[PDB]
């Protein structure tokens, strides 16, 4: 996946803990230990590391797509916390980088549905301290991201983040004096910071740390959550949960505020074992009926809102029709359903405003308890599966391709009720079915000409902006300014007479004379050229001849 | 707004001992880094890096350090004027 670290480089991050070290050094150590614990996992060969600091552009992206691991280390160890607490601009810059390359590659197919197989997994971790949000004018009470629309195409999604990326926050609260009381909580508390509502919206969690042991627990938990998936918002709608006849309905059950109403939670996307890209079949549908004459598509939600109905049904699993199935990671919905203990019943998940005539949506999937009752899976079929699947059953039971008449009228009714972007996969569906006669090239349109032209032009501006951003990373009267001392000056004492101090001048003069009277094979322009950072045995031992095999 | 100006007739660095808010020291470090003060910046870093003015200390320690600095600053003003 993509691991991005947003390291706070405000001056408030220069406080010193009880360990005798600064907060920023603790952040660097957290990044290092995250590296070690992630490298312990035998699945992290491909993991792109990125770093963003709290510094104004273009000095904002320390490491991006075109850098490597060594430059990430060098820029990590050379961070100075000398800025303000400007969280919104830095978060927008990180999301702009990630969504910029996202819209460059066309990973998110607007208009053609939402395909959670096209996935670029990404976890961003903001390590900060929880101080007051500061600008050049004053303290800001509540965290607002800027809305300047720098990336072309930002108006087609309401939120600056996406459904393939997750935000976590390490808020350092190490006290100056160590606490006499020892923390014994197994779980990590949430903080009362200004970043916590944002990470709860994006489908993450804010780890609050007050001790180095607590930092170890937080960072182990953060390592355990770096996997590939899609965060979707599950909500119920309409009927109440069905009371079991064996169960007893009680007034004490809360009918107004129940913990699994809404959950922005993850579903798992396993890679393809043979290739890596999960070869998928069915999209999660849109929140609008596609008007093929509208000039612009409506802006899409960053996180899909899917409504589940708890009415018990029968899980229809037809042979040789490829459905797609996900595992949904633990959530109060999942512990409820695992308490229900009914692997013969499923709940019906649908997407609202996906029907031409009804505000309610015809069901597109079902959530289902597994055989071993270890996890709750999500099964997705094409749109309106209880209509489509029995007729496919009937064609491979009786009709043998060339069909009857009423069943033709059933498919004309179905394709009038069918979404047009689903016209993509369903055609591909019969390419596995064994009935290519249902393929008709007459209908292939899913979008208007205007939005396709807009998408092409947006892709072109995205390519230009990607080139710009990748080139940006890694880089006596009223006109008088007194020069400041430069640490990276390298004062060359042999190239220039101006750089020799007085108190050793005669000394250096004699040395200079010796150079011009040495007449050696190699002439040096510096008195002391020791090294820069590292003195390796292997690097210098390669520049010699060692003719001793000794066998 | 006051710290942004460049015509102070009182001391700059020797009054940095009577500050106990991390936010104002944060702004001081930012101003000194922008405007070229490479030495007042280090004074601000030393002030922030004290184990007495951390934000996450127990409240008694913070309020007692605050009242110590209040006493010393008000005595310094009574030294100058009064």
């Amino acid at each position: 996946p993509i691991l991005l670290f947003l390291i706070d480089t405000s001056a408030s991050m220069n406080q010193r803990s009880h360990l005798g070290t600064t907060y920023l050094d603790t952040a660097k150590g957290a990044v290092e230990t995250f590296m070690k614990l992630r490298a312990r996992d035998p699945a992290s060969r491909g993991d792109r590391y990125m770093l963003v600091t709290f510094e104004e552009p273009p000095y904002a992206i320390k490491a991006g797509w075109k850098e490597n691991h060594a430059t990430f280390m060098n820029e990590l160890k050379n961070l100075q916390a000398e800025g303000l607490t400007t969280l919104g601009q830095s978060l927008r810059t990180a999301f702009d980088l990630l969504n910029l390359n996202r819209l460059v590659t066309g990973i998110d197919n607007y208009g053609q549905g939402r395909n959670p197989f096209f996935l670029e997994p990404a976890i961003i971790i903001t390590i900060t301290d929880g101080s007051k949000l500061t600008t050049t004018s004053g303290v800001q009470d509540e965290l607002h991201l800027p809305l300047n629309s720098p990336l072309p195409g930002s108006e087609l999604t309401k939120e600056p983040f996406r459904w393939d990326q997750r935000l976590f926050a390490l808020v350092l609260r190490l006290p100056g004096t160590m606490s006499v009381e020892s923390e014994q909580l197994t779980g990590v508390p949430l903080d009362d910071s200004a970043i916590t509502p944002m990470c709860e919206v994006t489908g993450g969690r804010s780890y609050s740390v007050c001790s180095p042991r607590m930092l170890n627990q937080c960072l182990e938990s953060l390592v355990q959550k770096v996997q590939s998936g899609v965060v979707i918002n599950f909500e119920k709608a309409g009927p109440d949960p069905s009371p079991v006849e064996d169960g007893q309905p009680d007034i004490s059950r809360p009918f107004g505020s129940q913990p699994w109403h809404s959950c922005h939670k993850l579903i798992y996307v396993r890679p393809n074992p043979k290739t890596g890209v999960p070869i998928g079949h069915w999209p999660v549908p849109e929140s609008f009926w596609p008007d093929q004459n509208s000039p612009t598509l409506p802006p899409r939600t960053s996180h899909p809102v899917v409504k589940f109905s708890c009415t018990d049904c029968e899980p229809m699993v037809i042979d040789k029709l490829p459905f797609d199935k996900y595992e949904l990671e633990p959530s109060p919905l999942t512990q409820f359903i695992l308490e229900r203990k009914s692997p013969q019943t499923c709940w019906q998940v649908y997407v609202s405003n996906s029907a031409k005539y009804s505000e309610l949506g015809h069901p597109f999937g079902y959530l289902k308890a597994s055989t071993a009752l270890n996890c709750v899976n999500l099964f997705v079929m094409p749109y309106n599966y209880p209509v489509l699947l029995p007729l496919l059953d009937d064609l491979f039971k009786v009709h043998k391709a060339k069909p009857t008449l009423k069943w033709r009228q059933s498919f004309e009714s179905y394709l009038k009720t069918m979404p047009p972007y689903y016209l993509g996969p369903l055609k591909k569906a019969v390419r596995m079915m064994g009935a290519p006669n249902l393929i008709a090239d007459s209908m292939e349109y899913g979008l208007s000409y205007s939005v396709i032209s807009y998408l092409k032009k947006l892709s072109q501006q995205a390519k230009i902006e990607s080139d710009r951003v990748i080139g940006s990373v890694g880089k006596e009267y009223t006109g008088f300014q007194v020069a400041l001392l430069n640490k990276d000056l390298k004062p060359q004492t042999f190239r220039n007479a101006y750089d020799i101090p007085r108190r050793n001048l005669l000394d250096h003069l004699t040395r200079m004379r010796s150079n011009l009277l040495k007449s050696t094979r190699r002439f040096l322009k510096g008195q002391d050229e020791d090294q820069v950072h590292s003195v390796p045995i292997a690097q210098m031992g390669n520049y010699q001849e060692y003719l001793k095999q000794v066998p | 707004k006051s710290l942004q100006e460049q015509n102070s007739h009182d001391a700059m660095d020797s009054y940095y001992d009577y500050i106990w808010d991390v936010t104002i020291l944060e702004y001081l470090t930012y101003l000194h880094h922008k405007r070229g003060e490479t030495d007042k910046r280090q004074i601000a870093i030393k002030a922030i890096g004290q184990t007495e003015l951390n934000a996450s200390n127990p409240e008694e320690v913070l309020q007692l350090a605050a009242q110590r600095r209040k006493k010393k600053f008000l005595q310094a003003m009574a030294k100058l004027y009064f």
